[PDB]
């Protein structure tokens, strides 16, 4: 009852460790989907800077 | 005579109280051992439940 108990206790924190990383990983991956959204966004005002009537 | 052949006789009785308790000499011994031979046992318990750790 200790070498059971601690391996059912060991598997089950090694899955909820599992959807963490899953959870994390996913979370992580829209951070990007938003980042490049903004970094496409300050090329494109960049691209209003070069032309000069609607820039200024 | 009488009296002496009745203390000889009386020797096969005190040595019967020996019988008596090497009976209880050996018999408590010997199935100690096999209640010590009971982890063979536990011996094979804990490899069959490594199975179940594995």
């Amino acid at each position: 009852e200790k070498k059971e108990k601690q391996i059912e206790q060991q598997k089950k924190i090694q899955m909820s460790n599992l959807m963490n990383q899953a959870r994390l990983k996913v979370l992580r991956a829209r951070d990007d989907l938003i980042t490049d959204l903004l970094n496409e966004a300050k090329q494109r005002l960049s691209k209003v800077v070069k032309d000069t009537t609607r820039y200024q | 005579q009488g009296i002496q052949q009745l203390l000889q006789a009386e020797k096969r009785a005190a040595e019967k109280v020996a019988d008596a308790r090497k009976r209880k000499a050996r018999r408590l011994k010997q199935a100690k051992e096999e209640a010590q031979m009971e982890v063979d046992q536990y011996r094979r318990e804990r490899e069959q439940e490594f199975q179940s750790k594995q």
